[PDB]
């Protein structure tokens, strides 16, 4: 049996732990259970050999960035968060997000993820973003930022919808696999 | 099935009827002796299908035919082996537990029995509900459903172009009998807790109530979605109907209660597990502790306050307030609980954990005498 | 014979239509294909077969089966066409634009074609030879429900529209068709039969 820590870092300006505990709800679109805890495991299989899953919950605050430099070591890989749809989420995770997590362990795999991708090309959001003079990050943005850190997969999923969701993590678990 | 057919059979000492005279072989066959080669079949499959349970539980009285009739004293003795093999089995060899959905298959489009119907689906151990609609796409045409996954499709309660819904149901526990007063070990229940299961339920998280942001909680309604499935999981068949459906609610205290209960079981599951284990990496205490010290998304102490344990929820409910007593009841043995946990967190406590562990004691504590104070319990 | 060619080339409807029928039965049999530059202990041959029900490829990263298609939910059994957007053939092929490791030859040009569906997950194939590669596309266009890019597809329209026209015109032979059809005789207006009907 094996079981795998992973610190996730991202800002919570974008409520990723929904997605999250979506995901350890498994739950049909839109009927999760978002609660009290942090850092939410499960054990789900991808292929041959279940795994304890473990999905640490570091919020978006950085304050915490105390006792996260003790999450980093001894975490078998970390998932970093960004939006698609949040400009700020982009910039605040190649500044803060992005290097302190690579920096903090610069030998693991890193898994850099675009939320609200289902926005990242909704007409109304993305004309308020244009309003906002705030540009969409688009498929190839992150492309760039992956081949500039060299992240073990760039992805771009759903948490409302969940899509690509369930794919997203059987690679995250695969990952180690 | 082979049962099945054995069950038909007696144990009595004659060749009596042609008709269970097989084809496959044809001699003088003698009832007793029949019975005798399918129990050895049966308790074949069994043991390459993991169910030891029916290997002894017939091995039994297969040892009793032997010596009240044949005195087959070499195979009593052999037999015997095997039931202690089965046993051994049973206490070492952990079992997993299958995903279970309730199939709605709607369509005028599907045959008679295939439409408008809940089929309860055992599928298998570790499914992914999105994997099993998968091959419900491959098992039938025109791959396309409902989002209606509480209400059924009335549309296409008579439409053609079949459509479908699914979800992981639960797996409702199984009764171990004579069990329930005994503290028996582990092996009985997690062979229990997905294996003759016939009833089943689906969540239905809903919001009756003032939907404020913080609170999610005077609205939390389940209306959990409870099944009677026509036969046993396991049994002949892997899928099922469900033999009788039947929606439920859940109040925001009654969700209340829901909710620190799953933390609670939770909290005493993975101290548990934990107990009777020593191979066991800690992660999940610091998981478990972690999250709980923070009420840190929502305050889900300070949630509840606020809900349910406060004056308004009282306005709201005045004579049926005896309940958030029960949530002070329900806290006020988590901290108990949360106490084992904090025991099996120091005697798996480390290095970076100390800080984690200092925090543990200090806030938990804290919230000891806090619920002793403010949330109004009467700790044990 | 121009009143005969009008007669003849009028009368497509089931001609083409055999045709794709015929080229949908080849994608649901189906055979191994081959996948992207079978080199380092890579399977040249593996399956994908259009679905009994039509709705499903059993495409999946099977083995080197000289027989051909094991029947089974493939290593990839899903393949909805609500979403297939096209096949990119010839050099359009991503798989074909490949400059790393993954660079097909030019050997594969002809064998060059990427179903389009999701938009960035090609099915990067290989065909092994020209004709098999137009059937594959052709049924697949099929799917689309557009026209046959095989050579040998107009091949078999052409013949089979000559075959049967020839296959008709036996009844007027010694008699002409008039380019303009001969003249409807003035049916006697009253419905009146005198004898009953039939």
């Amino acid at each position: 049996m094996q079981a795998i820590k992973c610190v996730v870092v991202g800002d919570g300006a974008v409520a990723k732990t929904c997605l999250l505990i979506s995901y350890t709800t498994n739950a049909f679109p839109g009927e999760y259970i978002p609660t009290v805890f942090d850092n939410y495991s499960a054990n789900v299989m991808v292929d041959g050999k279940p795994v304890n899953l473990g999905l640490w919950d570091t919020a978006g605050q950085e304050d915490y960035d105390r006792l996260r430099p003790l999450s980093y070591p001894q975490t078998d890989v970390f998932l970093i968060c960004f939006s698609l749809v949040s400009p700020a989420s982009f910039e605040n995770v190649r500044a803060k997000w992005y290097p302190e997590v690579r920096h903090h362990c610069p030998n693991t795999p890193i898994i850099l993820v675009g939320t609200k991708l289902d926005l990242r090309d909704d007409k109304d959001t993305i004309e308020k973003l244009k309003e906002k003079k705030l540009t969409p990050i688009t498929y190839p943005q992150g492309l760039a930022m992956a081949k500039e850190i060299g992240a073990v997969k760039y992805l771009e999923c759903s948490a409302l919808t969940q899509r690509g969701l369930k794919t997203v993590f059987d690679e995250a678990i695969r990952a180690v696999l | 099935t082979l049962l099945l057919h054995a069950e038909l059979l007696q144990w009595s000492d004659k060749p009596c009827v042609p008709h269970l005279l097989q084809r496959d072989s044809y001699y003088v066959y003698t009832q007793q002796e029949l019975k005798e080669k399918l129990y050895q079949e049966i308790i074949s499959y069994f043991d390459k299908g993991k169910m030891w349970e029916k290997a002894i539980k017939l091995s039994k009285e297969l040892a009793e035919t032997y010596e009240s009739k044949v005195f087959d004293y070499e195979g009593l003795g052999n037999l015997l082996k095997k039931r202690a093999s089965f046993y051994e089995n049973i206490i070492k060899a952990m079992r997993p537990q299958p995903e279970y959905f309730a199939v709605g298959y709607y369509g005028q489009g599907f045959p008679s029995f295939l439409r408008n119907k809940i089929f309860i689906y055992r599928g298998k151990e570790y499914e992914r509900r999105e994997d099993f609609s998968l091959r419900l796409l491959t098992q039938f045409p025109n791959a396309e459903k409902m989002t209606s996954t509480t209400p059924p499709g009335e549309d296409i309660k008579s439409s053609p172009k079949q459509y479908m819904q699914c979800f992981t149901v639960k797996p409702v526990m199984s009764l171990p009998p004579s069990y329930k007063d005994k503290p028996v070990p582990e092996q009985i229940l997690n062979y229990y807790r997905a294996n003759e299961v016939q009833q089943f339920r689906y969540s239905r998280p809903f919001r009756k109530g003032e939907k404020d942001p913080d609170n999610e909680f005077a609205t939390m309604w389940i209306e959990r979605t409870t099944y009677t499935t026509a036969y046993t999981f396991p049994g002949i068949l892997k899928w099922f109907e469900v033999k009788q459906i039947s929606t439920e609610e859940i109040s925001p205290l009654e969700n209340a209660i829901e909710t620190m209960e799953l933390t609670n079981e939770r909290i005493s599951n993975c101290v548990q597990q934990h107990a009777w284990d020593r191979s066991l990496s800690v992660h999940p205490l610091s998981m478990l502790l972690s999250g709980i010290v923070d009420p840190a998304v929502m305050g889900g102490f300070s949630n509840y306050e606020k809900a349910f344990f406060t004056e308004k929820y009282l306005q709201e409910h005045p004579e049926d307030q005896e309940k958030v007593e029960l949530l002070k009841r329900l806290i006020a043995l988590q901290m108990p609980l949360l106490t084992e946990g904090i025991r099996i967190h120091g005697e798996k406590l480390t290095e970076q954990l100390k800080p984690l562990h200092e925090r543990l004691s200090s806030c938990f504590r804290e919230l000891k005498e806090k619920v002793e104070k403010h949330y109004g319990v009467i700790t044990l | 014979s121009r009143p005969i060619l009008e007669l003849k080339e009028k009368i497509q409807p089931e001609i083409l239509e055999l045709i794709k029928q015929q080229r949908l039965n080849r994608l649901v049999e189906g055979t191994c294909f081959r996948k992207l530059n079978a080199r380092r202990r890579q399977d040249k041959f593996w399956y994908c077969r259009l679905s009994p029900n039509h709705k499903v490829l059993h495409y999946g990263d099977l083995e080197e089966s000289p027989q051909g298609e094991v029947p089974h939910d493939s290593l990839q059994d899903k393949l909805p066409v609500a979403d297939i957007k096209a096949v990119v053939t010839g050099k359009d092929c991503p798989h074909m634009k490949e400059k790393g490791a993954l660079k097909q030859n030019k050997e594969v040009l002809e064998l060059a074609f990427s179903i389009l569906y999701d938009s960035n997950c090609q099915l990067n194939f290989i065909a092994p030879d020209k004709h098999e590669y137009c059937i594959w596309t052709d049924g697949l266009n099929a799917l689309l429900g557009k026209d046959m890019m095989s050579d040998l597809t107009r091949n078999d329209l052409d013949t089979l529209l000559s075959m049967e026209i020839k296959l008709r015109l036996l009844d007027l032979e010694n008699i002409q068709i008039p380019d303009a059809p001969p003249p409807i005789p003035k049916e006697p207006s009253n419905y009146d039969f005198v004898y009953d009907c039939n």
